[PDB]
């Protein structure tokens, strides 16, 4: 009854993670700077 | 994918899990990065277990590792990029290869005994 | 009169950001979405939720676009 002609290949059958991207204590201190230095003259300029 | 050489490779959970090990470790002090500084913390034996990146190009350079680790019965994965590797080493230029320590007063021992033994599970 | 407050203080970059801050919804499934879709890193190192707003924010800001123009 099965067919022996032929060779089957069926069925190449097969969840997403948060991806978490650290980075450099250089990026931190110049992230850290950037922040406070628009903090820092949002407050400024405001009051002025 | 990621070279048909490079083996193991572990997935993206598992991979998460081990930078972050790479980075806590790098912020204890108990990671070296780079092939050569890997390469000397297997000769000396204090390496707990060496990270490798699978995106690497050419793949040789880190292929003549895991002979040496394989040598000192020490265990390695292959995180896939290169970039998120270093980058979890706090480096903005990628890394290939890292090497986590041993520390006897380290606080994150167990953190990496639990990975180290998935890593031996993925070793085969 | 000339160069109106508002027209100054809207000029400023933080403010200017702050501007989108507000064009932005807080949801963790949806904010961390649209850093997925958008390409740029999901998580960062440790972030509260409103750093990761503060991350959409600057990422809209750097790169002149917008939610509307993304979705």
């Amino acid at each position: 009854h099965p067919s022996i002609r032929y060779v089957a290949h069926p069925l190449p059958e097969k969840a997403k993670v948060s991806i978490k991207a650290y980075l450099t204590q250089h990026e931190r201190k110049r992230l850290r700077r950037n922040r406070r230095k628009m903090a820092r003259e949002a407050r400024e300029i405001k009051i002025k | 994918a990621p070279n048909p050489k490079a083996f193991p490779l572990a997935d993206a959970a598992l991979t998460q899990q081990i930078l972050d090990v790479v980075q806590q470790a790098a912020n204890l002090r108990q990671l070296k990065k780079g092939a050569n500084e890997a390469t000397k913390t297997l000769n000396r034996g204090i390496s707990e277990f060496i990270i490798m990146a699978a995106d690497c190009e050419p793949i040789e350079i880190l292929l003549h590792l895991p002979l040496l680790c394989e040598d000192k019965n020490v265990p390695y994965v292959f995180v896939p990029s290169r970039v998120a590797l270093g980058r979890a080493c706090g480096v903005s230029r990628p890394v290939i290869a890292a090497s986590i320590t041993t520390n006897d007063a380290s606080a994150i021992k167990t953190q990496i005994y639990a990975v180290k033994d998935k890593i031996e599970t993925l070793l085969i | 009169q000339n160069e109106s407050t508002a027209d100054i203080l809207k000029q400023l970059p933080h403010e200017r950001l702050q501007a989108v801050l507000e064009k932005i919804p807080e949801e963790d499934l949806e904010v961390r979405r649209l850093l997925s879709i958008l390409k740029k890193p999901e998580v960062v190192e440790n972030e509260d939720v409103q750093q990761r707003r503060i991350r959409l924010a600057e990422i809209l800001m750097v790169d002149e676009i917008d939610l509307e123009n993304i979705n």
